[PDB]
DNA sequence: CTGGAGAATCCCGGTGCCGAGGCCGCTCAATTGGTCGTAGACAGCTCTAGCACCGCTTAAACGCACGTACGCGCTGTCCCCCGCGTTTTAACCGCCAAGGGGATTACTCCCTAGTCTCCAGGCACGTGTCAGATATATACATCCTGT
DNA sequence: ACAGGATGTATATATCTGACACGTGCCTGGAGACTAGGGAGTAATCCCCTTGGCGGTTAAAACGCGGGGGACAGCGCGTACGTGCGTTTAAGCGGTGCTAGAGCTGTCTACGACCAATTGAGCGGCCTCGGCACCGGGATTCTCCAG
């Protein structure tokens, strides 16, 4: 009888968990001793990140007449975003496939 | 195999050269496992003694260094009770050009000239070094164990 | 009287079908077995799940497409629209493998 | 019977205040994790070193804003740098 | 196993280079192709196999790959 | 006896597979390239013989 | 009078500066050039001397291994002529581009 | 400003030689020049992101260390 | 007056154990240290990864076995391997 | 007036410092705990690679005829020897300077 | 096999002085003393591969 | 360059199915509330080093004229790659079966963190001498034009 | 192909010099001894999933052939880049001066770790229906050869 347990998602009005991302924080051995802030700022970049993933992904697959993102669709949005692409350059999307894009020199004329 | 074929070369020369107070042979079956046995050489405490060893090869021999084991009990500041020895030649000096034959020479060689710069037993090292007749009696107990 | 493209057309209409499918492109059983017959040379009797076997395929096409990317751009500067095996001796020295 | 935890519940949540009417399949939330874990780590691992070079034992969210900074590229860093700021000022004052 | 690196065939090199956006394709490139997939392979299966063998275990695991992938700076999603 | 010798001359001592055809700036010792290449793969920038330290670049090849 | 043919010097000053492990560039206008770079993150920074002069190596290395490429492009188009197109070509390979 | 043109043609010139060129077109002068401040920018920018969080006000060769480090670009000799 | 370390003593003594008639400059001292430093950090780093894969909270001589074969080269791998299983063993047997 | 004291690097009879080594795992956060074998064996890898490069840099700068190593010895014999190339091929040595290499296109005939 | 021998083991130019000096321009190896005789009499260019050798480019061969 | 023929692609409709979406224990992980030691913020002081300026030397950058070597376009040949049809192979799918080995749980014991004391190895600071840089006069190797 | 002249270029000698190798005082971090607790090695058990096999369909692979498009060699031409020489130009070095700010020390307080109790949120299991992949059929478009 203390009081209504309010998460700490919920007061910074987040969607990601605050609490797992501490407890990931802190047996990840990353530091002897982590603030309070620190956890709600990760977990608040990381709905931003997933938050433009998805919409760019739901832009692509609305775009395809589909109502559900296939693999192909992050592949899509990761690789026509700019910033996205240069974030994740180095990363391999299974049943991703490539953009369709084909050389000036090899088609006809 | 070039491996195999070297082995046989090597038991033509332990079988037909056998260098003096040593031998060895290879298993009719397996040229890649040894067992020896070394009479121990002349001006030692370990002379005459019937220390037997088994060697097991691979087919890296003469390419990596191989193990060799003795079937009897080991007590020397160089070789490790578990009838291991602390000797570059089969541990940090590998040679190709090393044969079983000069391997057994090396040997007998170090039970006359043991190397304590390499300490393996160092309750051996300190007898042998400190000790003389406490390493003498033990080393003549161990003989005898050698011989029964 | 036969019916034939002229040499291209087929070969460009199948570059636009392979860039808009996601499949795999190696048969799945040959592939299995190369990957069994190299891990063959560190490990025996090693077992394999299916899913690292295809975790290990799907590194492998988007690896060699990737190659393929830059040996198209080795080739076409070179001033030429036939990739030669000089072309990935190129791309592979470049991106730091050769 | 292990129990094995995701991010599936809050992508998917994600997925419905973004796209209101849209569906995701199970291979692309795979994906979605994957993606999530990896950036975790990536901050994490800079925050980290971050605090290590600087002779600290904490992890604030300065450090956390820096390694965004470092991590994140143009204007992605800088609407990421507000979403943070602005979090962590709601949650200190609620 | 033996000679399995000829399951890798002619058309399936011609679809990947197609899918990479190539026109025209030399007689020459698909030895080449199995030489460099074989060298890949090579690279990735032997960081694999430690991962298995450092954990005691004798059936190489996605994870394992994944790690692999990891090390040599090409991460895989879609697999843990 | 003395064919032997000759033997043990004109043949790496090592491989006893090939005649001498590749010898040490350094220490003055001969082998064969194979021999040689193979002891540098190993790392063991060795003499066979002396021990002295050497490189491949103190490796030349010699003709009969 | 004397006169080398074109080529001659070129392969001098390869085999020149193939030997030396000097810097290239000169000092002063690098550090005028890196404070102006740095001036829009930041206004009146301070610089370490050290720290423009790991600046400068990185630079270098960096340039040399860029040259080095786009040689190696300029040969595989049949040339002996550097030109933008090689660069263009190497840092899109090397994944700057 | 102006201080990229103090990025000479000779200084060009003999960083190509290095790299083991034999011959320069007249239009890389204006390429090179603009790759390496692309360069520059890029790892300044870490190096004055480092200096910030450690509150300086000076860039140090440890910060330039390690804003290349974090390029995959590891320099020996500065610490 | 801060003391600062380095691997400058063990360096030099190596140098006169390979070399015994050989100097070497201030400045490559640096680049041996930095080496010394940079390889330490790479070992350190994958043996951390590794133990956290397998669930364990103890860097044993394993795991520095594992890291060595992962990170260096061919037959660099080979003898540096039996050079830590042979300090290994001398270590524990004196 | 317990024992006279041995350092562990010589028990275990190499020259780089274990006790050192030792400390610096565990002030680095890589793990809660620290073997005891886990330095001995470090310092004797660091040990090794210490020892190759330093003599290749020995071999190089007698090559020269110079008695003391400078960072172009070093650079030489790191990119010389092809396992070490690929140990350090994202390395830059400062005051390294380049290989002597000209493709053969470019030489006259 | 034996004259053979005696032609490998002694020098070609003397076919009595064993072969002990390397040349380090062809490779080839000879003796001393028919070395030292070319140089002496102008005669440094080689036996065999006619190339051009002094007394610096003398390396000798131990067995 | 402008039209038909044919092949491929695109668009629409009907059907099944299995995978995404919703719902119910329930168990563990997040939340709440005190307590305490220490990590880090803050203020003050020191003195290192970074910035600014001035003058002289001169090495290097810059500008111009010439000529030739190389980039580039055009042409022709032929061979090697492509498109196609037919036959051969083995990949794929479905089902069955046996067992090796991954995945837990208990238990114990031995290995490692933590603490206190001691002392010697390594760091900071002087200091002299020898490896190396520099200047100069060579003999020797190399390029280029005329032969 | 060959020879001589002119220009870089390697070599030996002599001289300075400052950076490295060594020595010394001291301190603080490594070593030795002990204690306590939990991390993991080992044994046992369970059952998931890896491997092996067999048979039928048929899709993909392999092989052959005809031809034409592009790769490559050769040749001519003209721009533009290398080379050298004379004229700025500003880099580099030295010397001096000023002061911002990096680095350290000492206090002290908020803040995160730790611990115990509590409850609710997400995970595993379990249904269910509609998005979608597929098959059938008609409409549109792209390519190619003849006109
Ligand atoms: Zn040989
Ligand atoms: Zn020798
Ligand atoms: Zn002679
Ligand atoms: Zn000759």
């Amino acid at each position: 009888a203390r009081a209504k347990a309010k998460t700490r998602s919920s007061r910074a009005g987040l969607q990601f968990p605050v609490g797992r991302v501490h407890r990931l924080l802190r047996k990840g051995n990353y530091s002897e001793r982590v603030g309070a802030g620190a956890p709600v700022y990760l977990a608040a970049v990381l709905e931003y990140l997933t938050a433009e993933i998805l919409e760019l992904a739901g832009n692509a697959a609305r775009d395809n007449k589909k109502t559900r993102i296939i693999p192909r669709h992050l592949q899509l949005a990761i690789r026509n975003d700019e910033e996205l692409n240069k974030l994740l350059g180095r990363v391999t999307i299974a049943q991703g496939g490539v953009l369709p894009n084909i050389q000036a020199v090899l088609l006809p004329k | 195999t070039p491996a195999r074929r070297r082995l046989m070369r090597d038991f033509k020369r332990m079988k037909e050269d056998a260098p003096p107070g040593v031998s060895a042979s290879p298993l009719p079956d397996n040229v890649m496992v040894w067992n020896a046995m070394i009479i121990g050489p002349a001006d030692t405490p370990y002379e005459d003694g019937t220390f037997r060893l088994l060697l097991e090869f691979d087919e890296e021999y003469p390419n990596k260094p191989p193990h060799v084991k003795f079937l009897s009990e080991m007590f020397h500041p160089n070789v490790y009770a578990n009838g291991e020895i602390c000797l570059d030649i089969l541990q940090n000096r590998w040679t190709p050009t090393y044969d079983v034959a000069s391997i057994l020479t090396s040997i007998q060689s170090l039970f006359n000239d043991p190397n304590p710069a390499s300490p393996a037993n160092v309750e051996a090292a300190t007898l042998f070094k400190d000790h003389k007749s406490q390493y003498v009696k033990r080393v003549k107990e161990t003989v005898e164990k050698s011989w029964e | 009287k036969p019916h034939r493209y002229r040499p291209g057309t087929v070969a460009l209409r199948e570059i636009r079908r392979y860039q808009k499918s996601t499949e795999l492109l190696i048969r799945k059983l040959p592939f299995q077995r190369l990957v069994r017959e190299i891990a063959q040379d560190f490990k025996t009797d090693l077992r394999f799940q299916s899913s690292a076997v295809m975790a290990l395929q799907e590194a492998c096409e988007a690896y060699l497409v990737g190659l393929f990317e830059d040996t198209n751009l080795c080739a076409i500067h070179a001033k030429r629209v036939t990739i030669m095996p000089k072309d990935i001796q190129l791309a592979r020295r470049i991106r730091g493998e050769r | 019977r292990s129990r094995k935890e995701s991010y599936s519940v809050y992508v998917y949540k994600v997925l419905k205040q973004v796209h209101p009417d849209t569906g995701i399949s199970s291979k692309a939330m795979g994906i979605m994790n994957s993606f999530v874990n990896d950036i975790f780590e990536r901050i994490a691992g800079e925050a980290s070193r971050l605090a290590h070079y600087n002779k600290r034992s904490t992890i604030t969210s300065r450090e956390i804003q820096t390694a965004v900074r470092l991590l994140l590229p143009g204007e992605l860093a800088k609407h990421a740098v507000s979403e943070g700021t602005k979090a962590v000022t709601k949650y200190t004052s609620a | 196993l033996r000679d399995n690196i000829q399951g890798i065939t002619k058309p399936a090199i011609r679809r990947l280079a197609r899918r990479g956006g190539v026109k025209r394709i030399s007689g020459l490139i698909y030895e080449e192709t199995r030489g460099v997939l074989k060298v890949f392979l090579e690279n990735v299966i032997r960081d694999a196999v430690t991962y298995t063998e450092h954990a005691k275990r004798k059936t190489v695991t996605a994870m394992d790959v994944v790690y692999a992938l990891k090390r040599q700076g090409r991460t895989l999603y879609g697999f843990g | 006896e003395e064919l032997a010798n000759f033997r043990t001359l004109v043949y790496c001592s090592l491989c006893s597979k090939n005649w001498k055809n590749m010898a040490i700036k350094t220490c003055g010792h001969v082998f064969c390239e194979n021999c040689c290449k193979e002891r540098l793969a190993a790392r063991m920038r060795k003499c066979p013989t002396c021990n002295k330290a050497f490189s491949s670049n103190d490796l030349l090849t010699v003709h009969l």
